[PDB]
């Protein structure tokens, strides 16, 4: 089940990309469109990113009350 | 028809030489203008050469 793609397109916050020389950052910018793409779909994406969002939620309501 | 044209990239790095005779082979890999110069001389075209 954590194959497969869910319907969601992506659940993981990912950063800007930088600017790029024709060299290599084509070629590492592309593979991490690639890949990212690929992967942001995926349902095991889905359990990452509840993950990341709600332990942050308890990691600040740690210090808060 | 003459020397012919050449590919490259962004990069600089590659370029790829074509003769007279393949360019209906790339086709619209180039730009509009020389499709829109090229594709009515295909009627006349041969393979090297213009009739």
């Amino acid at each position: 089940w954590a194959i497969k793609d869910s319907d969601l397109t992506g659940w993981v916050p990912m950063a800007e990309y930088p600017p790029a020389d024709n060299e290599l950052e084509d070629y590492a910018e592309h593979l991490n469109k690639t890949m990212e793409g690929v992967l942001q779909g995926t349902n095991c994406a889905r359990e990452m990113g509840k993950c990341i969002l709600t332990v942050g939620a308890l990691m600040t309501e740690c210090r808060l009350f | 028809l003459g020397q012919g044209i050449r590919l490259s990239n962004k990069r600089k790095t590659k370029e790829v030489i074509i003769k007279a005779e393949k360019m209906g082979k790339y086709k619209n890999l180039m730009r509009e203008e020389y499709k829109n110069l090229f594709e009515p001389l295909e009627k006349y075209i041969q393979k090297d050469v213009c009739f």
